[PDB]
């Protein structure tokens, strides 16, 4: 889908003004949710005309860890610290091990005695 | 092009008229033999495969005399092979020859000394790629200049008359006959050479299969530089060192597999298969 | 000590009495041969033991069945492809006509001819291969021909005509590479008195001979250590000081490729950069000799164009590995600055 008009700061003004007009349509005093929803639907009609993230984050972290070390063997402490340091969420151990097992079935990663080899 | 083997199930059309046409053609054999035996060489030209008519003529009239058949449409035939065959059987000589011209001289001298030798030539598709050499036609014309050799030839190419020069025309002493048989060119197109990727990649290691798939994907998206290809292979963890990647590249090269010399449509069909 | 010697002896490359994990292909070959005794083309990667299994099954058939003559021939022993014609005749007793007349005889024992490494029998016109493949389908033929090859395109590149004529298509059998479980089974079969090595061998090439060599070298290192996972990985990583002038030269070449961006650098510009760097640090035959020596170590590749200046130089190692191969950062900083 392509856009008929560019979206600028005036579109927010238009949304507020359409909401105000729709609130004027029915005798009231306050603005409700459906009042903004009607204007949003009008803008949608007018303007336009015709886990997995877990795995991706795990792979990106593994890339960063392995070529921040420049070696094929990395200590477990540094592994965990760097994986859970640059990531906003320290990931669950069970799901980490499930991903490790899946990658082992893919013959990409082997963990032996707490040391990870590619 | 393998499907060709199964395409022979189509039935012909209007075969009765073809039968009468062949019956009409059959009656010229006596006149052709008379014209040959007086020292004339005959070319057959016309639409349709005339091999069947020549085979019929041979099996009807040439079963009592020495005759040599050369089906020049085979892309492996050369004039030296014909000369060697003539020397080894017609004269039953095994001694090798230093040069083609010396072999021709020996054959000419032998046939001039021995007037009791008569030979018949049946050449299919004289316009073959391997017989278009000027020296080839000069040799054949020199052979046909003898009064003890009879020549029946066939033309199926459009630019045939450019082959013969005035001196060659005098040497060959041609007579022409129009015989259109409308026969399909099955055998004559059979030997001519106008699947492999799947068989090659079936027994290769899965890592090579994935790398080749990525290469095909990038090629279909838009040649890869070596550095970008190495980085992308790193990202897929299919390569651990650049030496291994170069080894796989050399393995692909050994099978004649940076641009892939394979058609885009074939790659698209192969990817889903 | 005798245990290590016996383990090394058992794990040799010699053909054993039994080859496990290949029962399917052996059964297929046995059924084919028993049907044709009462045209086969084996294609496989190196180290699949096709020669060994075929020899074993042929010996078994000789032991169990009588009335056939089996003829081995190795193509590498022949300097010329045409020389296959006499070598066959010498094993049974113009020569090709004699072979045909001896092969089309009305009465005669079956002949099983095997030509190892069929791919070496190529010709400029492929005539020899064509005649060999057309022999079994002549009148009164009694030929069962087996052809072993490592190339997968022999039935594709060489034989379009056999695809053109349906009656002359041989039966093809391919040997898949050994899997990890198959390699483990073979290894435990050898030692009736591991997983990591089998995995790496299967992932790299799947060559059982390579795994045998790896375990032999591991046993050798273990016995050497005694006489005086870790061993296997050590050996595989092993297989799978630089002169100061050479360090300066390679650093100068790295600077040149970073600066002018070209893949390949002329020797003259390389020598000029080397001289400039030496002047900076206060340090042409010598340069060319050092370039050749570096090519000897496999660090650098040289496209030799028969002249000193025309010989072009290129790298083979990633920059990061090059930097980490250097054990001192002071020289790196000095050359960079």
């Amino acid at each position: 889908t392509a856009r008929t008009s560019p979206v600028t700061a005036r579109t927010l003004e238009t949304l507020i003004r359409l909401a105000t007009a729709h609130a004027k349509a029915r005798m009231s005093k306050t603005v409700d949710l459906q009042d903004a929803e009607e204007a949003v639907e009008l803008v949608q009609y007018a303007y336009f005309k015709k886990s997995e993230s877990r795995l991706k984050a795990f792979k990106v972290a593994l890339l960063d860890v392995f070529r921040e070390a420049h070696a094929q063997s990395i200590g477990m402490n540094r592994l965990t610290e760097s994986i859970n340091r640059d990531s906003e969420e320290p990931f669950s151990s069970v799901e980490i091990q499930a991903a490790l097992s899946k990658m082992q079935d893919d013959n990409q990663v082997m963990v032996s005695e707490g040391i990870i080899f590619l | 092009q393998t499907l060709r083997n199964l395409l022979s199930k189509v039935s012909p059309s209007f075969s009765a008229e073809l039968k009468q046409l062949n019956q009409q053609y059959e009656k010229l054999f006596h006149k052709w033999m008379l014209q040959l035996h007086l020292g004339f060489n005959i070319v057959l030209y016309g639409l349709g495969s005339k091999r069947d008519l020549l085979e019929r003529f041979r099996t009807t009239m040439l079963q009592d005399s020495i005759h040599v058949v050369i089906n020049g449409f085979f892309p492996g035939i050369s004039v030296k092979s014909v000369l060697n065959s003539i020397t080894e059987e017609v004269l039953d000589h095994m001694g090798t020859f230093r040069s083609i011209l010396d072999q021709l001289d020996w054959i000419v001298n032998k046939f001039k000394e021995d007037s009791s030798l008569e030979l018949f030539l049946l050449i299919h598709n004289l316009d073959s790629q391997m017989l278009r050499g000027e020296k080839s036609q000069q040799i054949i014309g020199q052979l046909s200049s003898l009064h003890n050799i009879y020549l029946i030839a066939s033309i199926d190419h459009l630019n045939a008359p450019l082959m013969w020069d005035h001196a060659k025309q005098s040497l060959f002493n041609w007579l022409w006959y129009e015989t259109t048989t409308y026969s399909p060119y099955t055998e004559e197109t059979s030997y001519e050479n106008s699947s492999s990727l799947t068989h090659v990649l079936r027994s290769l290691t899965p890592n090579a299969r994935g790398i080749f798939r990525l290469l095909i994907k990038y090629q279909l998206d838009n040649g890869l530089s070596f550095q970008d290809f190495y980085q992308q292979c790193r990202e897929a963890f299919l390569v651990n060192s650049d030496l291994t990647l170069r080894a796989q590249l050399t393995e692909f090269r050994d099978h004649k597999l940076l641009l892939i010399p394979v058609d885009n449509g074939t790659l698209t069909d192969f990817l889903e298969k | 000590g005798t245990c290590y010697q016996q383990a090394k002896l058992v794990l040799n490359t010699a053909v054993p009495d039994r080859l496990p994990a290949r029962e399917r292909e052996m059964d297929v070959i046995r059924n084919f041969l028993r049907e044709h005794i009462c045209s086969l083309y084996l294609s496989g990667a190196p180290g699949t033991g096709k020669t060994a299994c075929l020899s074993r099954i042929l010996q078994d058939l000789k032991k169990e069945l009588k009335g056939f003559k089996t003829i081995m021939l190795n193509c590498m022993s022949l300097r010329t492809a045409q020389a296959v014609f006499p070598a066959i005749a010498q094993e049974i007793c113009d020569m090709m006509r004699k072979l045909e007349k001896h092969m089309t005889a009305e009465k005669g024992p079956m002949i099983v001819l095997v030509l190892d490494e069929m791919d070496q029998l190529d010709s400029k016109g492929q005539d020899v291969l064509y005649t060999l493949f057309e022999w079994p389908w002549l009148s009164n033929s009694h030929l069962v021909l087996i052809g072993i090859a490592n190339t997968l395109d022999l039935t594709d590149r060489i034989l379009p005509r056999l695809q053109a004529r349906e009656k002359c298509k041989p039966q093809l059998l391919n040997f898949p590479p050994y899997t990890r479980n198959q390699i483990v089974t073979i290894l435990q079969d050898r030692l009736n008195q591991v997983q990591f090595c089998a995995r790496k061998v299967s992932a790299v090439s799947g060559d059982v001979r390579k795994a045998l060599d790896v375990c032999r070298r591991a046993i050798e290192i273990v016995e050497s250590d005694v006489k005086s996972l870790i061993h296997i990985s050590q050996v595989i990583s092993e297989v799978d000081s630089f002169p100061l002038q050479q360090k300066i030269l390679v650093c100068s070449l790295m600077l040149l490729i970073r600066q002018l961006k070209i893949k390949e650098v002329t020797l003259g510009k390389l020598y000029e950069a080397y001289s400039k760097v030496c002047r900076k640090q206060q340090v042409q035959s010598e340069c060319l000799s050092l370039s050749g020596l570096l090519e000897a170590r496999g660090i650098l590749g040289l496209k030799r164009n028969k002249e000193t200046r025309l010989t072009k130089v290129f790298f083979k190692i990633e920059e990061k590995e090059i930097e980490h191969a250097l054990k001192d950062k002071a020289l790196i900083g000095n050359i960079l600055a």
